[PDB]
């Protein structure tokens, strides 16, 4: 167990998870620093922090005078920092924090041992999923030092890079961008294929396929569409690749090109994601569900028809992201009209939830505060979405900050918080060391707090016009934007406590010695195993009554 | 305790049949739903 | 100078509604927002509930139960019904607004990086519009007292600053104006919310818009879509007018002065 | 595993996956180097390293199943796995085809979108479907019959010198179109930049002749396992993958053949 042999050259899945774990936790801080730093320049009106003259000074130097403000009359508008921010967030968000850790995270590690498998059918192939992620990472934050728009360093594009912006910036920043995200393609089309190999042929004798757990079908469907879905985004961001570096004209009107057809090849993908992001979100609150309200999740096989009526449909509904690039008005019914819905799918999956704590006895212990956090907060980030849907109240609602607050809500609202359900949930399971009680209630309700703060007012800022992507707005703006700012402040401030929580625990933390610690309503494989886990769980198959 | 070889797999052989089967199903239903678009609206 | 359609201090709701779209877009978000305002409500009232009448010391022994065929039948209807029913009063808005009139005025919007480009075919008038602390009137985008002074010379205060542009685009009321849009460069979005009206600016392609004004005043828009570094810099000012005071612009706009 | 009562793979650290990471990190770092004025160095380098990365990788892939390793269940897991590998290619083909598709029926001109232009795009010249293409799919189709050959006779009659015959015959072929499809690029009446047309036909066919040589060569990797003894009747899973690959290299120019060639001129 060198060190090096350990994490270096991995072949387990549940260090392979780990290590998923640990990076999108990193690189989540980082791209959250970079909303700290958003929102001090948002707190108030006109440029006070993204001044041009930082630029004089070396990095090392520029630096440290942006964390503090600056007179608007000597701070010049440098309007590319804030755009490099604001997609550094959205490109380190959909690729490199979230998907990675309740995908690959608490994928990996658990849906194997959810379903009685020894390990995943191609470990070498998934440690090198590990790797790729890795080098994207790399290549996506060396992109942000790098020669790029403006005589900058930086793309400053948008996180979904549309051109003929993506193709006209000059520099090479944009291609370690457009690289970044192809590794983590490969990544995830890696870690698809795996999690779709080991789900159907390494499950224990007797588990039929509507006899596992809900939690790995979420990671089974969540795979299908990235293995669907990814391929098409390799193909239009290799488009962007040529027409910046070969001459060629895909989306350049003048050798017959379209914008929009980019735009369609993206969001064809852009949606998919979303619900990539979510699936194993909703599959994490089964568990803590029915742990917590100790009763079987209500409702078992329609929560995974679900599922799949989500998944399938994301195929299908894309261009609700183009409702104003200039669609014909077949294509926004078709779109609006589909797009509405899922909904179906995923209010059985809402009820479902309240139901399975209808009738049993309910323990608030700190996973369960999240899995109800999350229930409220989705639904609100959700119905904000079939406003959206709506093709007519889009115009006003595109591209202004009342969609912001839509996939706020349903993404740090939502599916982070289906990423700290599981973490405080199986902490001790994978670490041997339980966590305080006390501060993962405050931490939670800290972040409800601080985080309602944040988004609740850009509801308002959206239908008073507001503007997406700008570093600066009018006065009749100020209000409410102190308000978020504050918010996002009070939230930074928690997810600190939380990796100090973290720390602690990892170090200090009460010593776990049963194997479940919960109750007797844990009901699955991985809680049937020591408490931290053999290093080749299952040599010995899983006796079906075992469980 | 060595018996490589000799596990049973029955139950993966019929997955992998239904696998096969519903793949083809989906690719088919895609296509001439492509087509049917194609022919409507294109 | 009546300057409606603006941001308000600690505004929560819309901008004034100025055209029958923007009327409509305000009815039906409305009434959208009662439909989910009530499930949000609604959703929160079973979990809360939920939470006390079943906690553990309330009741100690779970129930078993996994299936109610009723309910699940009701719980997937009730929402399709709604659907059905936001359908109804959602469609039309959408005709309404993307089935384009015949013209009384015609303008050609052109979004240029860090500008947009007004043209109106039929009287041979064409000119910019350009925020007013652009590089282009001696500024760098933030208030000065140049700034400052230069906007009360125009007829704006202080705190218009980022949405009064150099050069406007007038209109008369009542009155019906198709906007062509395109975009030269990069991709942008023209949008006013007093109109109820929006639309991104795509290299390569002509996109039409139609409103129409019931009342007079000066109306502000701003770019929609990642531009580039002055994103924020672009502003659209749209000024409408009575008819008579129109046509005399037309006059005066054809010497080459292209202010109101 | 000390004492298991299952057949699935469990393997031993290994290194390859980290190395082949960094490899392709310097690769593609190295290759935007290059498309900026720098030099080439740092990009073959990561290739060099990526392709070591690979040839351990997959050595050690039969190497474990000399080991026995490969046992029933292994040997489906890997089938299967492979199948999706060729749904996601397929799916990467369907940006390419959809591309081509959209310009060729609303194609742009100044009106656009509501007039379309003409296509194909005024004063381009496209081939003539039946004198090479034909040529190029004649070529497919025959290896294609060639190959299967090879497979049929290995399992069906477990026949070793016709397994390598076929092989032999179905790599020069693949070859071959390589060489023809060259042909076809030196002769181009259009151009790659400037028009949307040479950036969808040639990025289109471009990447199915990509295939193409990962085809030809995967075969003849199974050729030198085959010379060796590699293959048996009941094991013989590169051969699937070789086969089944082949033909998805062949039913994807097909549709090119199809849809470019035959139905846009
Ligand atoms: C799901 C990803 C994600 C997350 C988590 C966040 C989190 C936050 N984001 Fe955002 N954001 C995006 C994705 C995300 N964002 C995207 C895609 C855009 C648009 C980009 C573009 O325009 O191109 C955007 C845009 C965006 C904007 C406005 C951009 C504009 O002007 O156009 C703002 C505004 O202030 C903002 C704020 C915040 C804040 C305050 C937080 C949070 O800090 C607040 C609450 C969340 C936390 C406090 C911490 C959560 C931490 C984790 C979940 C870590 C996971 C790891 C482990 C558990 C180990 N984000
Ligand atoms: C986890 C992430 C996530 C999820 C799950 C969703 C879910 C949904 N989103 Fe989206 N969305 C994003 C992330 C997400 N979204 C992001 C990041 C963007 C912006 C991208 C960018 O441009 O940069 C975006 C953008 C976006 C837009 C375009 C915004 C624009 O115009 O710029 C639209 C418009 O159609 C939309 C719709 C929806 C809908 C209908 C759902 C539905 O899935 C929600 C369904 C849930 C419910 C409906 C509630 C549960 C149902 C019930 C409780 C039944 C009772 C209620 C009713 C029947 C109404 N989303
Ligand atoms: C968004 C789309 C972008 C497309 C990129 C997606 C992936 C590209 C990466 C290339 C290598 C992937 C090939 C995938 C093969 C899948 C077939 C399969 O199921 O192989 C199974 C075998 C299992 O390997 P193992 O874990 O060792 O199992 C031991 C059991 N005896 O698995 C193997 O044989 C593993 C062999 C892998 C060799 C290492 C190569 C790494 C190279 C990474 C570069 C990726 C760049 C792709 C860019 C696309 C270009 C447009
Ligand atoms: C109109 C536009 C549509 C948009 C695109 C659609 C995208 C869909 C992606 C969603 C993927 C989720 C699919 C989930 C399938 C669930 C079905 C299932 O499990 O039925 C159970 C059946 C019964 O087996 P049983 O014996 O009872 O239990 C197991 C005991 N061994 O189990 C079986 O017989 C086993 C079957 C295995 C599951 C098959 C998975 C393949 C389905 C994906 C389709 C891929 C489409 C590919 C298209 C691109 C092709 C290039
Ligand atoms: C070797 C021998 C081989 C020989 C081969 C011979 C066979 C040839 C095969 C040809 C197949 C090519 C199919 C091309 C499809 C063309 C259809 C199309 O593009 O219609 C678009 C449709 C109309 O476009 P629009 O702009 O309205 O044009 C109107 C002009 N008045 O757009 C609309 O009306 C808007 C409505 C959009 C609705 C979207 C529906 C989703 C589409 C399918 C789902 C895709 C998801 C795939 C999931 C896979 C994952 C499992
Ligand atoms: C210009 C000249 C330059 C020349 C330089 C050439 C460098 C050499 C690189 C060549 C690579 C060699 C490929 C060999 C892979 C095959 C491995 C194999 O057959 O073993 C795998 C296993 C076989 O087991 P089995 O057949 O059952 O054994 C029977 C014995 N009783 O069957 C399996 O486990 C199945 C595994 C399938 C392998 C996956 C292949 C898919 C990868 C396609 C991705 C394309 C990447 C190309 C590189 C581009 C760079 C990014
Ligand atoms: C419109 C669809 C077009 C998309 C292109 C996809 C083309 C597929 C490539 C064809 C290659 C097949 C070559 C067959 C020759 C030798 C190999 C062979 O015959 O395998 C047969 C195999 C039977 O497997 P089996 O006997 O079950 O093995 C153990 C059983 N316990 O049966 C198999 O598992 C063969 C597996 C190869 C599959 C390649 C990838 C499949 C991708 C999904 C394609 C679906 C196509 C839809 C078909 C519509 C039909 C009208
Ligand atoms: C591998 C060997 C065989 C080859 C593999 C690949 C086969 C793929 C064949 C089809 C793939 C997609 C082709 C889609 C054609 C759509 C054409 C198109 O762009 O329609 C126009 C519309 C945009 O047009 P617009 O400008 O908005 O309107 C102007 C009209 N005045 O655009 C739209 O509204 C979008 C139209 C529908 C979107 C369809 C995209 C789905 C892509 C996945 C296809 C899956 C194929 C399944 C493979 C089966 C194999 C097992
Ligand atoms: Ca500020
Ligand atoms: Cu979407
Ligand atoms: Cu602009
Ligand atoms: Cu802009
Ligand atoms: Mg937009």
């Amino acid at each position: 167990r060198g060190f090096f042999t350990r994490w270096f050259m991995s072949t387990n899945h549940k260090d392979i998870g780990v290590l998923y774990l640990f990076t999108g936790g990193l690189v989540g801080l980082i791209s959250v620093a970079f909303t700290v730093y958003m929102r001090m320049e948002l707190m108030a009106p006109g440029v006070q922090f993204m001044c041009a003259e930082h630029l004089e000074s070396g990095l090392v130097k520029g630096f440290f005078q942006s964390l503090w403000p600056s007179a608007v009359e000597n701070c010049t508008p440098n309007g590319h920092l804030w755009n490099v921010m604001i997609t550094g967030h959205g490109i380190l968000m959909m690729f490199f924090v979230v998907i990675p850790a309740l995908f690959g995270g608490f994928g990996n590690y658990f849906m194997p041992l959810h379903i009685g498998a020894p390990d995943m059918a191609f470990p070498r192939m998934n440690n090198l999923s590990y790797w790729l992620y890795v080098a994207g990472t790399s290549l996506a934050v060396a992109s942000l030092f790098a020669p790029g728009g403006n005589g900058q360093l930086g793309s400053g594009i948008g996180w979904v890079l549309y051109p003929p912006l993506s193709t006209s910036e000059s520099g090479y920043s944009t291609d370690l961008a457009i690289f970044a995200v192809h590794l983590s393609g490969a990544s995830s089309i890696l870690g698809a294929i795996n999690m779709i190999t080991t789900f159907l042929n390494m499950r224990a004798p007797g588990m039929t396929m509507h006899k596992v757990p809900l939690f790995a079908w979420s990671i089974f469907v969540t795979a299908w569409l990235i293995l669907l879905a990814l391929p098409v985004l390799a193909g239009a961001i290799t488009m962007l690749l040529t027409d910046r570096n070969f001459g060629t004209t895909f989306f350049q009107p003048s050798g017959g090109g379209d914008p929009v057809l980019y735009q369609h090849i993206l969001w064809f993908f852009g949606h998919p994601e979303v619900y990539i992001i979510v699936l194993p979100a909703f599959g994490i609150v089964s568990h803590v569900i029915a742990t917590f309200a100790k009763k079987p999740i209500f409702g078992y096989l329609p929560m995974v028809y679900a599922m799949v009526a989500i998944g399938v449909l994301g195929f299908v509904v894309w261009a609700h992201h183009m409702y104003t690039a200039g669609l014909s008005l077949t294509q926004q019914s078709y779109f609006m009209m589909a797009t509405m819905v899922i909904a179906v799918p995923t209010g059985i999956k809402i009820f479902s939830w309240i139901a399975t704590m209808w009738g049993g006895s309910i323990e608030l212990k700190t996973p369960m505060l999240w899995a109800l956090g999350f229930l409220f907060l989705f639904t609100v980030g959700g119905v904000t979405g079939i406003v959206l849907s709506q093709a007519s109240v889009d115009r006003y609602y595109h591209d202004t900050y009342y969609v912001v607050a839509h996939f706020h809500y349903v993404m740090s609202l939502g599916a982070v918080f289906g990423i700290f359900a599981g973490i405080y949930f199986w902490i001790g399971k994978m670490s041997g060391r339980q966590y305080p009680e006390w501060a993962g209630k405050l931490h939670f309700w800290m972040m409800f707090v601080g985080a309602n703060l944040t988004f609740f007012p850009q509801h308002f800022l959206g239908r008073q016009g507001m503007p997406r992507r700008y570093i600066d707005y009018p006065e009749a703006f100020a209000t409410w934007n102190f308000v978020s700012s504050l918010g996002a402040f009070l939230s930074f401030a928690s997810f600190l406590f939380f990796l100090g929580v973290i720390f602690y625990t990892l170090t200090r933390g009460a010593r776990v010695t049963a194997n479940n610690y919960w109750n007797e309503h844990a009901d699955t494989l991985e809680w049937t195993l020591t408490s931290p886990p053999p290093e080749h769980t299952f040599e010995q198959l899983p006796k079906r009554e075992d469980w | 305790g060595h018996v490589a070889g000799s596990m049973d797999i029955t139950q993966q052989e019929k997955t992998f049949a239904g696998f096969v089967r519903m793949v083809t199903w989906a690719a088919v239903v895609i296509v001439a739903a492509l087509i049917f678009l194609a022919l409507a609206n294109a | 100078l009546e300057i409606i359609g603006r941001p308000q201090p600690g505004g929560t709701g819309f901008q004034p509604s100025a055209s029958p779209v923007a009327t409509q877009i305000h009815w039906l978000d409305g009434f959208i927002l009662v439909i989910i305002a009530a499930i949000t409500i609604f959703v929160t009232l079973l979990i809360l509930y939920a939470v006390w009448r079943f906690h553990e010391k309330r009741n100690k022994v779970p129930a078993r139960f996994t299936h109610n065929s009723p309910l699940e039948i009701a719980w997937t209807i009730v929402p399709i019904v709604i659907l059905v029913a936001i359908g109804a009063f959602s469609l039309p808005v959408l005709f309404n607004q993307q089935e384009i009139p015949e013209a009384d005025v015609t303008v050609k919007v052109t979004g240029y990086q860090w500008y947009w480009g007004y043209e109106y075919p039929d009287e041979e008038i064409s000119f910019e519009s350009y925020m007013i602390g652009s590089p282009a009137t001696g500024g760098d985008n933030r208030m000065s007292p140049e700034v400052e002074q230069q906007l009360i010379e125009a007829g704006y205060s202080r705190d218009e600053f980022l949405l009064a542009t150099d050069t406007a685009m007038v209109v008369p009321v009542n009155k019906t104006v198709v906007v062509q849009v395109t975009g030269a460069d990069v991709i942008h979005s023209w949008t006013v919310p007093a109109f109820g009206v929006k639309q991104d600016a795509v290299p390569g392609r002509l996109a039409q818009l139609w409103f129409r004004a019931e009342r007079e005043g000066i109306f502000f828009g701003q770019c929609s879509e990642l531009c580039g570094i002055s994103h924020a810099y672009m502003p659209i000012t749209v000024k409408v007018v009575s008819e008579e005071a129109y046509a005399a612009w037309l006059e005066q706009a054809r010497g080459g002065t292209y202010e109101l | 595993a000390h004492a298991k009562n299952h057949d699935y793979h469990i393997l031993p650290p290994s290194i390859w996956p980290f190395m082949a990471s960094v490899g392709a990190f310097v690769m593609l770092f190295g290759a935007v180097l290059w498309m900026h004025g720098s030099g080439p160095w740092m990009g073959l380098i990561g290739l060099v390293v990526v392709l070591y990365t690979m040839f351990g990788w997959w050595s050690d892939v039969v190497t474990e199943s000399l080991e026995g390793d490969h046992t029933p269940v292994v040997r489906l897991g890997l089938r299967w796995g492979f199948i999706l590998f060729i749904m996601s290619e397929v799916m990467f083909f369907s940006a390419w085809f959809w591309s081509f598709f959209k310009h060729a029926l609303y194609p742009m001109g100044p009106e656009s979108p509501i007039i379309d232009g003409i296509f194909p795009p005024e004063g381009i010249i496209t081939f003539d479907p039946w004198h090479l293409p034909l040529i190029n799919t004649l070529i497919l189709l025959c290896s294609g019959c060639a190959a299967t050959w090879a497979h049929h006779a290995l399992v069906h009659e477990n026949n070793r010198r016709d397994v390598a015959w076929g092989l032999a015959l179905a790599i020069a072929l693949g070859a071959l179109f390589t060489v023809f499809q060259a042909y076809e690029y030196s002769h181009a009446a259009f151009g790659f930049a400037g028009n949307i047309y040479g950036a969808n036909f040639f990025m289109a066919t471009g990447f199915h002749g990509f295939h193409v040589i990962v085809g030809t060569i995967f075969l003849l990797v199974c050729l030198i396992r085959v010379q060796r003894g590699h293959f048996t009747p009941e094991k013989h899973v590169g051969f699937e993958a070789a086969i089944w690959y082949w033909h998805f290299v062949d039913v994807v120019w097909l549709f090119l053949f199809a849809s470019i060639y035959i139905w846009g001129q």
